[PDB]
């Protein structure tokens, strides 16, 4: 058992990016099962915070 | 099978002389002196430990099965920070991204790696997208 | 299965059974140690803070009023002086009315615990408090507050403490 | 160079607007918290003095 989390921008909106990938990887070529992952609206710090967090 | 245990009785001085000359004669003094408190204690203790092991096992297994859950749940929340933070760094500051979970089929890895590269190479191990692996082989 | 306390003068096996089934996974299976008791350490809020000041673990507040009704709160962080609200959403209020009832966090706001120099209070949502206790641990009050959506924890909105315990899971 | 400076200025503008929105969010939250605290302390203090006088 293994999972890959990925994240990508909404090409204009979130739904498009998931559907487009799910079509390629899951509907058509059947290389992986896939679904959305539900990260909430977390509160961003300034840039000098995030470069520490990573 | 090899040997026997026997009494000797002697004048209280002679213990050192006897045990030395017994070792010279390859006769082995079994160094023990009687106390009924201790001869009771052996028979208490190997029953007691066999009992206390059974008292503790139940609560220990419930504590492990609960705190594995609490530490596993904590792990998935740290992935959910790492995908968030890196998607705020590697994409534009106005937050507009989707996180996705993929579960690869057997032997299919290269084709999937290639498809993801084809889907995202324009955003430019390293990848042109935010990525982290969640294992589940906890028992190694 | 009834959990391994070091004592209690307020609680009984009726109450310990019904509580040990509700506490969060964070304390399931720990022995309960008495941090403070008005019946052993003397009756003041400064003492309750002073006795709580060394902890780093959840606590159970237990109260008995002058009508002998038992109620209180389970609180994720020690009772301490604060200028702002603190604690997290596993905090809850409970009451033996004489049914055991528990009022877990509603999701509406994060006003769990607060503690001035002269009072201690739990809940919020307007001028409401789910529980409030004075500097003497003598007067106290309960109203329905929107953090927990509780019933009135005592028989009366305004109550007098007969005695109070704080347990901790260590 | 200078278009990429304008991209950096747009990122700075986005940070300025974002952290301004965060400051508005924080101050609006701390307004409602200190309303709950101050109202609650003030009523409960005076109500209890009245209760003992009568």
């Amino acid at each position: 058992t293994e999972f890959w989390l990925i994240s990508a921008p909404g090409e204009k909106t979130c739904q498009q990016t998931w559907e487009k990938l799910h079509a390629a990887t899951t509907k058509n070529n059947n290389l992986a099962v896939s679904s959305k992952f539900n990260i909430p609206d977390l509160k961003v710090g300034t840039l000098d915070v995030l470069v520490g967090l990573s | 099978q090899d040997s026997y245990l026997c009494n000797v009785t002697l004048f209280k001085k002679a213990v050192d002389d006897f045990r030395h000359k017994a070792r010279e004669n390859k006769f082995i003094v079994r160094d023990f002196q009687y106390n009924e408190e201790e001869m009771r204690a052996d028979k208490e203790e190997m029953n007691r430990l066999s009992t206390d092991k059974k008292k503790q096992f139940g609560p220990l297994v419930r504590w492990l099965k609960v705190n594995f859950s609490e530490a596993f749940i904590a792990w998935i929340h740290i992935k959910a920070l790492r995908v968030f933070v890196e998607s705020v760094l590697r994409y534009g500051l106005p937050v507009n991204f989707q996180a996705m979970l993929l579960q690869p089929n057997k032997k299919s890895v290269k084709k999937l790696r290639e498809v993801l590269h084809e889907l995202y190479k324009h955003l430019d191990e390293y990848y042109p997208y935010v990525y982290y692996k969640i294992d589940c082989n906890l028992l190694e | 299965l009834p959990i391994l306390q070091s004592h209690s003068a307020l609680l009984e096996n009726m109450h310990i059974e019904q509580l040990a089934r509700r506490l969060p996974a964070r304390v399931q299976g720990y022995p309960w140690r008495l941090a403070y008791s008005t019946l052993e350490h003397g009756t003041s809020l400064k003492t309750l803070y002073r006795k709580s000041a060394s902890l780093d673990s959840p606590v159970l507040l237990v109260i008995k009023d002058m009508d002998n009704q038992i109620f209180g709160a389970y609180a994720t962080h020690p009772f301490r002086f604060s200028d702002h609200y603190y604690g997290t959403g596993e905090t809850f209020l409970y009451t033996f009315s004489p049914n055991f009832k528990v009022f877990k966090w509603s999701g509406e706001n994060s006003y769990f615990i607060n503690g001035d120099i002269s009072s201690l209070e739990l809940g919020g949502g307007g001028g409401r408090f789910g529980l409030w206790l004075d500097a003497d641990l003598y007067h106290g009050r309960s109203n329905s507050c929107s953090t927990f959506n509780n019933d009135i924890l005592s028989k009366k909105e305004d109550f007098i403490v007969q005695d109070l315990e704080v347990w901790t899971f260590e | 160079s200078d278009a990429d400076v304008q991209k950096q200025i747009k990122h700075m503008m986005a940070f300025i607007e974002q952290e301004a929105n965060e400051k508005a969010e924080e101050i609006d939250a701390k307004a409602e918290e200190e309303f709950n605290i101050e109202k609650g302390r003030l009523v409960q203090t005076q109500r209890l003095k009245i209760m003992e006088y009568y």
